[PDB]
């Protein structure tokens, strides 16, 4: 009951999470790269 | 058991989490397909196009050899 | 560079559309750590 | 009070030193007979033409080896994969010179540890126990039979067997990576997850359970003879062990079931195993790893090399020179 | 660089005549020649017979000349040995024979054009094509 | 209340995620490492020092992206961002293969942080830090072969590379220039991982098949609680089972624990000597016996001779595109080769 | 029924273990599954069917239905050339269909039908412990794969043929009008040796041979199915079997594995019932093909094949079997039991003849020889042909090698399942299958070992 939303474990979750999706849509570009 | 913080399955199974997390992550994963349809990941980083492996002046492999004055090298090498 | 604005402004958005969700819960957790 | 119930008495009995039973009754003599050929071949049998190009390779000590070099040679390539027991040579020296002492080996030691599976599920079964301890023994069994029948069936010789010795075994691992890049097979990669990840999970385990110990003892005497065999308690702090690696990385990605863990520490590399032996076995039928040469070409159409292009010309070094006077033809088909 | 006018320009004859693919030519060339050369004309050799292979210096060296397009297609429709005196219409796949070589009873003569053409530019995009077996 | 022991109340706290004070060392350096290796592998080329695509933005896969070692004309420069080579510029620094020592350094460091975490953990819990004493074998391997081994050599170029198949590389590179199968400190090795995967599998197999009959579920998962005093399966039962199967069985269950932790950390640590021997050229290379007994009578052929010969082949048909700074060029009839292949 | 933990002991990974004592809910489960069975094999075979050119070897294109179907003599012709498409698609239609059909029973029997049927039927509704319903389902079951096996003859005897490749003019479909009833060939088959030159039962070269063998398998299964309706297990079976679901179930796991193993040396090895007009050439197949191409070409160049030695002192392109049989060189003399249709015309009594291959060696020998050994079972797991060192331009793995692999790995796991399930039947029935009793542990009552 009442949690704090922001944390060290927010923190831990984001750094990762958001290259992490960022680099994901980088390759899914990739894929569409002609030679 | 709990150290405190919510549960994940309590944020995960939330509206408010959804309604933020359905546009970060769209915008997340769109900005790392604009970093590479754009071409700005190629000039960032210094990883050749598909047509600049070989020049027109250079159809060997640009091995780095100067100890020190490597950004000529580079350019050189195009 | 037009390419830098816009690879940057989709993560501009994502962190515009979190402020608004989160920003008063976010206030209220800032004078609830002081 | 038969005679014959009597020996099945004794044949199953529990209180056997060295548990027999029904399929000891296999093992024994196949292993026995196994173990004294291979000593006495890779001690004094003369070298063998394994290639079938009358080119005998020497393996045994007697002959110029030592124990690293030393082998059982793998019968003839003009064998292939006949069946070749002693009374089908002319003489001793001939199924010597032809490599007979691997298949004899070879095939009781194969028939000895599929009933030392069986017999391992025997003892279970008469001491009360669960018995899938021969399921994880299924794997060791599965990667020798790869390798001693699976892979010289489907090369279509018994020359192809992995050697019964330590060089031997190196150059069986080098000419496969030539033939089947083995390295890239995704089942290898599982293997060396399965024997990294078994060592790693290993050591956590000796180390969680070490780290927890009950004190039970001075620091004077050995911290094992605060164990005693048969005490119903437990000699260290599951709790501690869990409130350490729970911390660690996290709580949840920490075991708090000893048996939910001991499971895990069994199917990891059981699992792991059983998928290399598995390419290995696949590999057998030349179904080999993955070929990325040329993977990468440029705008004009020139090849651009990746890690699997130079991993691939070290692939081409050993295949052209090994077995390097066997070949007539242009390909390497078997 | 980009697949260039000048990488894609061929001889087209003996007499010094050129031609030009386009880059769809050339794509149904390369993709004829994963589709029915490769089992035996990977990377430029001959698997079956590798003293005739697809390299230039071999090709150049046949009997008349086979480092044009026009004498490929001809080929193609008709091989010979390498010094042009044996009939190799039922020892080599090629169009003039369907009931023997059925995988190329469909190829056009466009076809058989631009599967010449790609033989003839893909030797300088490859230093190892038509080499020995193993290199 | 000083700032120290309030500083260390906020890094102590049992939070999700525990940090420390050795966090300080095990976080920054570990997301500089990770993340290093998930940049260069997405969009890092190693064209320049090695005349390979190495990135998924080059179109190699997850088995033959990787963060490649350097070029061998740096040496063993550290390849700072602000370096000397480098001299600030990003683009450059990452052509260079700067991010090879980024990686390396970061990663080296950031294992020194995870060791930490588990000594200041083992505290903090009350228990005795075997954790980290069995965590050394894995650094001793991390030292040997990514740092010591390089710097044995010219340059980082020979060190391993940050990938699947660059790691292959280096395996097969130890195989035909250093006879690494044949270095007894590779073989200990072996029998140390094989011997912990052996002992991982026989033991969770020999508790899972001795368990005692607590529940009544055919779900035996559930007859088991943390709290409870008694061992969960038999251990009379097991050294009986493996007293008649094998000839021998535990009879000390703190004794077979620390087996568990003796024999893949034993094996960790001699290979890793063998490749500081390696770091050397002070390889197990030859049986100089054999090879004059081989030189002096052409009939004597060995398992040993054979895989002599395949190293030589390898490494004349590997070296020219695998050190392409060397610019060898060897001609086609120079290369070893058997009949018809 | 119970579908949770608490009520069955079953956690949800081993759920369906929840049905061994519900036999509606079980049969239901069965009849699914083979819907999914039969839906496989009509939706592969529409695959096959659309990705299908029917000028290009099916070997080619990734095939493994089409060619079980042209093997029974469906939609080809002389050479295992495609006369029609229809066949094919009707097979996989009518297989779609019935999935359909089979599937809807399955959800019903699984969902709303009964979850016991032993009080509604006594035929249908079974006890795993009586003896006399397993061995009546035995038999049904008999007389049915008796009933396959004789439907196989009779399309090979009676309704357009099989497909043979020893066939002389060439392979074709033919029809077989004399199959070998001679039961000693036929166990003669069974008593064979499962090692070189023999080769147990892959070793069967002729379609005759196979229909024969199908009649008396027939047969035998036919008798087998009445035997075990109108009979119940005796005293020896009855004291050497565990009786119970998860034994039945081992059982049929071990006797899997054996067939799967079977299969994928069947597949591997033999060129008659796997002709390789549709499966391409054996790996021994290649390698003879290599060592025949090389021989016509040095011929025609003029060298003395038979006077030519190797660089060992071998012949390089012919040599002796041990057995003194005139056969190929190089590595190949290890597959000189290899018998082909190509080949076979060039073989004497005394092996590979000098005359017939001076003179006898027709173009159509010689294009099915470059053909087989450059379309040789080696491939990449992404499917790039040839040996391993070659480069990407050539998709090809060898539907021999695909079916070997599949059906080993399938057999090898299905031996871990029967052990797994034999052992467990065992200690289930014994009463030991949850764990050790801590009062009556059996090993605190036996005398040390020492
Ligand atoms: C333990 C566990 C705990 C974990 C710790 C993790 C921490 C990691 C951080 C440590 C990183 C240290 C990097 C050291 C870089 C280096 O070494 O860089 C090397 C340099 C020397 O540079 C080299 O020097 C060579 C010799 O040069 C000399 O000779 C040349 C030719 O004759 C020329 O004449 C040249 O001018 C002359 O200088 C070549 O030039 C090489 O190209 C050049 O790179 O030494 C130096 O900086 C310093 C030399 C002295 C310090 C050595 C300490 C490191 C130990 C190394 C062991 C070496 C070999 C044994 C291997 C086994
Ligand atoms: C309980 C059982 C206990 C029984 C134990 C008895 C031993 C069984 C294993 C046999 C050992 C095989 C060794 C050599 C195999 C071999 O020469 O080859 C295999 C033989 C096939 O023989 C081949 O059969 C061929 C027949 O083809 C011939 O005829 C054909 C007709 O079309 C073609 O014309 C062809 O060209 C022509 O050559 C040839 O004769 C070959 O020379 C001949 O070698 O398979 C066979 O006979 C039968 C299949 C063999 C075993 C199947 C695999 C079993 C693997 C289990 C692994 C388990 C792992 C679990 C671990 C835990
Ligand atoms: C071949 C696959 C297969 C089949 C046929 C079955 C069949 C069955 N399972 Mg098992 N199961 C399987 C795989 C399978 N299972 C796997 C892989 C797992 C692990 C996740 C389980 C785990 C499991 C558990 C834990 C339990 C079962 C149970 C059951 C039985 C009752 C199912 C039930 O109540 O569903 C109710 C489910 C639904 C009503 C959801 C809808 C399901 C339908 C069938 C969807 C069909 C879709 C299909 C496209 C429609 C086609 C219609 C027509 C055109 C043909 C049933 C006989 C239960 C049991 O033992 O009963 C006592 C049970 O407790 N199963
Ligand atoms: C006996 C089974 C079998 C066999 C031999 C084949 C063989 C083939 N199929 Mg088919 N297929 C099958 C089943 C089978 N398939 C099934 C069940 C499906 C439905 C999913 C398909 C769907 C299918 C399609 C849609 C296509 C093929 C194609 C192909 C060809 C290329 C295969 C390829 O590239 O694989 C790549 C290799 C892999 C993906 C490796 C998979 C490894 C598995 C997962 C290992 C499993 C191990 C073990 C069982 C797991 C147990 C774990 C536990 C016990 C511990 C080849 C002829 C292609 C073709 O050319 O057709 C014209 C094609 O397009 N198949
Ligand atoms: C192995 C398969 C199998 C088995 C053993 C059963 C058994 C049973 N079913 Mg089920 N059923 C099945 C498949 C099966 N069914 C399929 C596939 C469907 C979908 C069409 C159904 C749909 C179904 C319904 C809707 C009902 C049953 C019912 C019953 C029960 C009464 C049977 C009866 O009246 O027989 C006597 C009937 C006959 C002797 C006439 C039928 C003879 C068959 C159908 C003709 C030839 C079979 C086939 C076409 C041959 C080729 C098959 C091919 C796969 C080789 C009985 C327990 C009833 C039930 O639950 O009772 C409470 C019920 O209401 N069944
Ligand atoms: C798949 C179908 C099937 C199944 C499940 C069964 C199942 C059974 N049969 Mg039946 N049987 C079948 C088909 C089948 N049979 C057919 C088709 C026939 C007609 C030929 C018979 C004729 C038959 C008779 C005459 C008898 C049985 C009996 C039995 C029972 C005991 C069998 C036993 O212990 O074997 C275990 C086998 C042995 C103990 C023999 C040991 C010999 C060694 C181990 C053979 C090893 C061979 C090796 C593993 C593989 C080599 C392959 C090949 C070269 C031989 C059991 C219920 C018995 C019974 O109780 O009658 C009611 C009985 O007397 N069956
Ligand atoms: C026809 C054969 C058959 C049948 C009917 C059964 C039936 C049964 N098995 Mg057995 N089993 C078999 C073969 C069979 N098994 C084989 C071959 C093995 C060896 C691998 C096993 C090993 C085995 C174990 C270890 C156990 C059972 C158990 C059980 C029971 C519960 C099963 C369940 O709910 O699964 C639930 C299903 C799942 C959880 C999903 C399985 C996931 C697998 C690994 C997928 C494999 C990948 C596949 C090839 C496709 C790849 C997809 C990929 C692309 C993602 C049930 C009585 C349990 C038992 O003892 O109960 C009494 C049990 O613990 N089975
Ligand atoms: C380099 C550098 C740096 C650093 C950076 C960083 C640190 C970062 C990062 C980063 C990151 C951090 C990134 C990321 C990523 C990621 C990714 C790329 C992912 C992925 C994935 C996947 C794809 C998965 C998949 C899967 C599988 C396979 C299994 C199951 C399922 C799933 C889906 C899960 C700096 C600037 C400082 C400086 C300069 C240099
Ligand atoms: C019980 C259960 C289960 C299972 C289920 C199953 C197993 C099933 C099934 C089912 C099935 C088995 C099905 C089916 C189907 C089919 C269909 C639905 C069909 C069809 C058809 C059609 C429609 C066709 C069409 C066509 C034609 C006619 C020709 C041309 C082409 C085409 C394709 C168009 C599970 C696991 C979930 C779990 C839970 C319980
Ligand atoms: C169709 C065909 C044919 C024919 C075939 C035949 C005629 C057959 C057969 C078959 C048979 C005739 C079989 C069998 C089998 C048997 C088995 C597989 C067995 C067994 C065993 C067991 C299982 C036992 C067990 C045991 C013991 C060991 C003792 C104690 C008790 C018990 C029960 C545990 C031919 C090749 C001509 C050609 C191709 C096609
Ligand atoms: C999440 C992925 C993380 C990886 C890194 C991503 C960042 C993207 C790369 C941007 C590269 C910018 O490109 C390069 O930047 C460097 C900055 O170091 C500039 O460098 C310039 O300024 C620096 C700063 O004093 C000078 O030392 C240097 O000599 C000069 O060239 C280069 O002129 C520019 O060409
Ligand atoms: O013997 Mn033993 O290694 Ca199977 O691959 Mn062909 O064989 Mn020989 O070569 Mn490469
Ligand atoms: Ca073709
Ligand atoms: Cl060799
Ligand atoms: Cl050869
Ligand atoms: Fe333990």
């Amino acid at each position: 009951v009442t949690y704090p939303i922001f944390t060290v474990r927010w923190l831990a979750v984001h750094t990762l999470a958001v290259p992490s999706v960022f680099f994901v849509g980088a390759i899914a570009a990739m894929q569409f790269i002609q030679r | 058991g709990t150290t405190g913080e919510r549960p994940f399955s309590d944020i995960v199974t939330s509206i408010r989490y959804w309604v933020i997390h359905s546009i970060t992550i769209p915008m997340l994963f769109i900005a790392g397909w604009l970093f590479v349809s754009t071409g700005l990941a190629y000039d960032a980083f210094g990883t050749p196009r598909p047509d600049e492996y070989f020049t027109q002046t250079r159809q060997e492999l640009p091995i780095l050899q100067e100890r020190y004055d490597i950004n000529q090298e580079i350019q050189e090498f195009n | 560079d037009w390419r830098v604005i816009v690879v940057v402004s989709p993560l501009l958005i994502a962190a515009t559309w979190a402020a608004i969700n989160i920003g008063a819960a976010a206030i209220r957790q800032l004078q609830d750590v002081l | 009070a038969s005679l014959w119930e009597q020996f099945c008495q004794w044949v199953t009995s529990t209180n056997n030193r060295i548990y027999v039973g029904w399929f000891g009754t296999l093992m024994i003599p196949t292993l026995l007979t196994a173990t004294t050929c291979f000593i006495i071949a890779f001690i004094a049998a003369p070298p063998v033409d394994i290639d079938g190009i009358r080119e005998p390779v020497a393996g045994s000590l007697l002959y110029g080896n030592n124990i690293i070099s030393g082998a059982v040679v793998p019968s003839s390539n003009a064998i292939g994969l006949h069946f070749y027991p002693i009374w089908e040579a002319a003489s001793l020296d001939e199924w010597l010179y032809n490599g007979g002492p691997y298949q004899l080996v070879v095939f009781h030691f194969l028939i000895g540890i599929f009933c030392y599976m069986g017999r391992q599920w025997e003892l279970s079964y008469r001491l009360g126990m669960r018995p899938w301890i021969c399921v994880a023994y299924s794997a060791p069994v599965s990667a020798a039979t790869a390798v001693f029948l699976i892979y010289p069936i489907g090369q279509g010789s018994f020359s192809d067997g992995m050697p019964l010795g330590i060089s031997g075994t190196f150059n069986f691992m080098i000419v496969f990576q030539a033939e089947h890049n083995i390295l890239m097979h995704p089942f290898h990669m599982l293997g060396v997850a399965g024997v990294f990840g078994g060592s790693l999970f290993s050591a956590m385990h000796g180390s969680l359970v070490t780290s927890s110990l009950v004190r039970e003892t001075t620091e004077v005497e050995s911290q094992n003879y605060g164990y005693k065999f048969g005490q119903e308690e437990e000699t260290y702090n599951i709790v501690a062990a869990h409130g350490y690696f729970g911390r660690l990385i996290f709580q949840y990605a920490s075991f708090n079931n000893s048996r939910s863990l001991h499971f895990f520490l069994g199917a990891w590399p059981v699992i792991g195993i059983w998928f290399t032996a598995m390419g290995v076995s696949t590999m057998a039928f030349n179904l080999n790893g993955f070929n990325f040469n040329q993977s990468i070409l440029d705008s004009q159409g020139r090849v651009i090399g990746t890690w699997a292009d130079v991993l691939n010309r070290a692939n081409i070094g050993f295949e052209v020179m090994h077995e390097r006077n066997a070949h007539n033809f242009p390909l390497d088909l078997a | 660089v980009e697949l260039t006018e000048s990488t894609r320009t061929i001889p087209l004859d003996e007499a010094g005549g050129t031609t030009t693919l386009t880059a769809r030519q050339f794509t149904n060339g390369q993709k004829i020649f994963v589709d029915t050369c490769t089992q035996c004309h990977l990377q430029g050799k001959t698997k079956t017979n590798n003293n005739v292979s697809l390299g230039l210096a071999d090709l150049a060296g046949a009997e008349p000349r086979r480092d044009n397009v026009l004498a490929l297609v001809e080929f193609l429709k008709n091989p010979k040995s390498y010094d042009g005196e044996d009939d190799y219409s039922e020892l080599h796949p090629n169009i003039s024979r369907p009931d023997i070589y059925p995988e190329m009873r469909n190829y056009t003569e466009d076809d058989i054009f631009d599967v010449a053409g790609y033989t003839l530019i893909a030797p300088k995009l490859d230093e190892r094509w038509g080499g020995t077996i193993y290199f | 209340r000083g700032w120290f022991d309030v500083l260390d109340d906020w890094l102590k706290r049992d939070r999700f995620v525990f940090i420390g004070w050795s966090g300080l060392l095990l976080f920054p350096c570990a997301f500089m490492a990770l993340g290093g290796w998930l940049t260069g592998t997405t969009f890092v080329t190693s064209w320049y020092t090695h005349g390979l695509a190495s990135s998924y933005l080059e179109g190699a896969n997850f088995l033959t992206v990787a963060v490649s070692s350097p070029a061998d004309a740096f040496g063993h420069s550290l390849l700072f961002l602000w370096g000397p080579e480098a001299q600030g510029n990003l683009t450059r620094w990452f052509q260079i293969g700067g991010l090879w020592p980024f990686v390396a350094l970061h990663g080296a460091f950031g294992l020194i942080g995870f060791m930490l975490r588990q000594f200041e953990i083992s505290r903090l819990v009350g228990i005795r830090p075997y954790n980290a004493i069995a965590f050394s074998g894995p650094i001793a391997v991390f030292v040997s072969v990514f740092l010591m081994y390089p710097l044995g050599q010219s340059s980082w170029f020979f060190a391993p590379s940050f990938g699947v198949a660059g790691i292959f590389r280096f395996i097969l590179f130890l195989q035909g220039f250093h006879n690494w199968t044949l270095n007894p400190f590779h073989m200990m090795g072996v029998a140390g991982i094989l011997g912990g995967a052996l002992l991982c599998a026989i033991h969770g197999a020999t508790v899972e098949n001795t368990l005692f009959e607590d529940g009544e579920d055919s779900n035996t998962f559930r007859a088991f609680e943390p709290t409870q005093a008694e061992e969960t399966y038999s251990m009379v039962t097991a050294n009986r089972f493996w007293s008649q199967i094998f000839g021998i069985a535990f009879s000390n269950k703190r004794w077979l624990h620390f087996f568990m932790l003796f024999v893949p950390v034993t094996g960790l640590w001699m290979s890793s000597v063998g490749i500081v021997g390696l770091a050397l050229n002070l390889r197990a290379y030859d049986f100089v016996s054999q090879e004059l007994r081989a030189a002096e009578d052409p009939e004597f052929e060995t398992f040993y001779t054979a895989n002599i010969l395949l190293n030589e082949g390898m490494r004349a048909w590997m070296a020219p595109q695998d050190q392409p700074h060397e610019n060898f060029i060897f001609p086609e009839e120079v290369l070893p080769r058997g009949n018809a292949l | 029924g119970g579908r949770d933990l608490p009520s069955t002991g079953f956690a949800w990974w081993s759920g369906n273990a929840r049905l061994i004592n519900l036999s509606g809910k079980l049969l239901g489960a069965h009849v699914a599954h083979a819907g999914l069975i039969v839906f496989w094999a009509g939706a592969m075979t529409l695959f096959e069917v659309a990705h299908f050119i029917p000028e290009k070897p099916m070997y080619e294109q990734g095939l493994i239905l089409l060619p079980h179907i042209a093997t029974l003599g469906w939609g080809v012709g002389p050479a295992g050339e495609v006369t029609d498409i229809f066949p094919f698609f009707v097979v996989g239609v009518l297989h779609l269909i019935s999935s359909a059909v089979l599937g809807l029973g399955g959800i019903y029997h699984a969902l709303r039908g009964p979850e016991v049927l032993e009080e509604y039927s006594s035929f249908f509704g079974y006890d795993w412990k009586d003896k006399n319903q397993m061995t009546n389902i035995i038999g049904y079951h008999l007389i049915l794969l008796g009933c396959g096996a004789l439907l196989l003859v009779f399309k090979a005897m009676f309704f357009g043929g099989v497909y043979d490749t020893w066939a002389p003019g060439g392979g074709d479909v033919r029809v077989i009008t004399n199959p070998t009833l001679n039961p000693a060939i036929i166990f003669g088959y069974l008593l064979k040796a499962p090692f070189g030159g023999e080769g147990w039962i892959i070793s069967v070269n002729n379609m005759e041979d196979i229909i024969g063998g199908h009649i008396w398998i027939g047969l035998i299964c036919i008798s087998g199915g009445i035997w075990h309706i109108l009979t119940k297990p005796f005293g020896w079976a009855r004291r050497a079997l565990i009786w119970s679901g998860e034994a039945y179930l081992s059982y049929s796991l071990g006797a899997l594995s054996l067939m799967g193993f079977i299969a994928s040396v069947f597949v591997w090895f033999n060129n008659t019932a796997y002709p390789s007009e549709f499966y391409g050439p054996t790996g021994m197949e290649a390698s003879q093909s290599q060592a025949f191409t090389f021989l016509v070409r040095d011929q025609r160049l003029g060298a003395n094949i038979a006077s030519a030695q190797g660089p060992t002192g071998l012949g390089k392109y012919l040599m002796r079997s041990p057995s003194g049989e005139i056969i190929f060189g190089g590595e190949t003399m290890r597959f000189w039991d290899f018998r082909g249709p190509w080949l076979e015309p060039l073989r004497g009594p005394n092996g590979l003849d000098l005359d017939k291959l001076r003179n006898d060696i027709q173009p159509w020998q010689v294009r099915r020889a470059a053909e087989y050994m450059t379309h040789a079972p080696l491939g990449s797991l992404n499917s790039v042909g040839g040996v391993i060192t070659d480069v990407n331009s050539f998709n090809y793995v060898s539907p021999r090698a695909w079916l070997a692999t599949s059906h080993f790995v399938l057999g090898f796991f299905f031996l871990v399942g029967h052990l797994w399930h034999a052992g467990r039947a065992r200690a289930a029935a014994a009463g030991f299958e949850k764990g050790i009793d801590r009062e009556t542990e059996p090993t605190l009552f036996m005398p040390d070992l020492d």
